[PDB]
């Protein structure tokens, strides 16, 4: 499984700024956290599915 | 007789290099002052008479 993301240099300024979060970390922050779900809603629902 | 041209030249002596930069009027031109905003806004402050 794999997952992908663009952000531009002048956004990383703008987030920086104005709001004081980095936006580089949040992507990370994302799409590790949500490829995580999606293997944990996986395994949860291959049980549904084989279940009797 | 073993004139000048017998002898061979080698690799030319760089004496000097030439660049050309514009005497940039830019700092002296303009009031400059740092925004940490990318929205900068200027206040405009002014007095009026009772006909405005």
């Amino acid at each position: 499984r794999q997952l992908k993301a663009a952000y531009s240099i002048e956004l990383a300024q703008d987030l920086r700024a104005v709001h004081g979060m980095d936006a580089d970390a949040e992507l990370s922050g994302i799409l590790a956290t949500e490829i995580m779900l999606e293997i944990n809603r996986e395994v949860v629902d291959w049980i549904n599915y084989s279940a009797q | 007789s073993t004139t000048t041209n017998s002898n061979s030249i080698g690799r030319p002596n760089l004496v000097a290099l030439t660049r050309a930069t514009t005497k940039l009027i830019y700092s002296d031109i303009v009031a400059t002052q740092r925004t940490n905003q990318p929205v900068a806004a200027f206040y405009g402050i002014k007095y009026l008479n009772p006909d405005n």
